[PDB]
């Protein structure tokens, strides 16, 4: 339900949706 | 012809160390990037 190289990037989180769903 | 450009690998790069009491070894990590330009 929910919706470069510029030198900006973004971290992935260090909990997964997976880790969170456990 | 047409020729996209996209600028070629780049990426942050971060140093994993233990403290300076215990030892000296480090690892390097590269971020957002694959294991073939390095
Ligand atoms: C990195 O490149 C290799 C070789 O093309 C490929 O097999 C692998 O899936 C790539 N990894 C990522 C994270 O894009």
């Amino acid at each position: 339900k929910v919706t470069k190289f510029n030198g900006l990037t973004v971290l992935p989180p260090l909990l997964t949706d997976e880790m969170i769903a456990q | 012809e047409i020729l996209d450009i996209t600028p070629c690998s780049f990426g942050g790069v971060s140093v994993i160390t233990p403290g300076t009491n215990t030892s000296n070894q480090v690892a390097v990590l590269y971020q957002d990037v694959n294991c073939t330009e390095v």
